[PDB]
């Protein structure tokens, strides 16, 4: 049976983490992502301008063409990207997908072209929202998943420190206690959960429902709960220069929490300082509007408090604190 | 940050 340790690395202010992974020989860091199902990367399909500044893949050297194959990619922040498609061999902290669906950019969007930290993305959301046509796709986890040792892979991401991605094991030294699992609603193609309560500070309020995202670098809740939670910050205010709510760095914040089957999930208020906002001397919030969407994004601010498990027997998620 |  298989199973590997992965080691992720922050960016500045942890905005996003990659880790290595080799395709057809070739190593590029790509950003894991729980909140979709593509796993594509820069390619010399791109303008040679835009290959600058990044570890690229050569689909000629070793690929295997889908002949009319296509994909296409929009995520929330308004970044896209899309290609044609090759089969390889990809290997995560030593364990290979052989014949795993590689998606090569042949266009990405602006922000794609700004950002140097990664190499592309490599999601971990359910196979059924992979964007591949005719035909979708499985992930790099459904490809291998029957080989691990157990169906399931979990991760650690620490503030500006490394962090792992565990595949087909659990590593018990990196929480503490036991695991708390709840059910997950696969039916949208996202790890998806249901809260039933929280705590902002003083205040507390209903349920709802959310997904764990290692691909969002935020908390983002409904606007009714940032409101809360900001009202309870001295001076905090808006600042579209940052992107939402900034208060001044020394600011005391308080802890959010919620209740998960029984386990209350607490984020201590010293990681909902995100980092400086980069527009004077205030910092930028953890916590920041989901824009209506009707359900939250439990980013990274959240990840960085626990040890979280994707387990496909169920599904279900487990939680416990990070050591 | 991003959103993905
Ligand atoms: C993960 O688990 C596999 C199967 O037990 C081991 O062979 C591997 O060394 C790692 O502990």
């Amino acid at each position: 049976a298989a199973s590997g340790v992965a080691t992720n690395t922050p960016t500045a202010n942890d905005e996003e983490y990659i880790t290595p992974v080799t395709i057809g020989g070739t190593t590029l860091n790509l950003n894991f992502d729980t909140g979709s199902a593509d796993l594509w990367v820069f390619s010399t399909e791109l303008p040679a301008s835009q290959q600058s500044g990044h570890s690229v893949y050569n689909p000629s050297a070793t690929g295997k063409e889908l002949s009319g194959y296509t994909w296409s990619i929009s995520y929330g922040d308004g970044s896209s990207a899309s290609g044609n498609v090759f089969t390889d061999s990809v290997t995560v902290g030593g364990v290979t997908a052989h014949g795993q669906a590689v998606q090569a950019a042949q266009q990405i969007s602006a922000q794609f072209q700004q950002d140097t930290n990664n190499d592309g993305l490599l999601g971990l959301a359910f196979s059924s929202i992979n964007t591949v046509q005719p035909q979708s796709q499985t992930t790099f986890f459904d490809t291998v998943k029957s080989s691990l040792a157990q169906p399931l892979f979990a991760v650690a991401l620490k503030h500006q420190q490394p962090g792992v991605y565990d595949f087909g094991f659990i590593d018990s030294s990196k929480y503490t206690g036991s695991l708390t699992y709840t059910g997950v609603d696969n039916s949208q193609g996202f790890w998806s959960f249901n809260v039933d309560s929280y705590t902002a500070g003083s205040q507390s309020g209903d349920g709802f429902s959310g997904i764990a995202d290692t691909g969002t670098t935020l908390l983002l809740l409904d606007d009714s709960v940032v409101s809360q939670y900001y009202s309870q910050v001295s001076g905090a205010q808006q600042d579209s220069n940052a992107g939402g709510y900034v208060f001044d760095c020394s600011t005391n914040l308080p802890d959010f929490s919620v209740s998960i089957s029984g386990y209350t999930a607490t984020v201590p208020g010293s990681l909902i300082n995100y980092g400086p906002s980069g527009d004077g001397s205030t910092c930028l919030g953890g916590i920041q509007s989901n824009s209506g969407i009707g359900f939250s994004i439990f980013g990274d601010i959240f990840l960085k408090s626990q040890y979280v498990v994707f387990d496909s027997d169920g599904p279900q998620l487990g939680f416990a604190p990070q050591a | 940050x991003v959103v993905x």
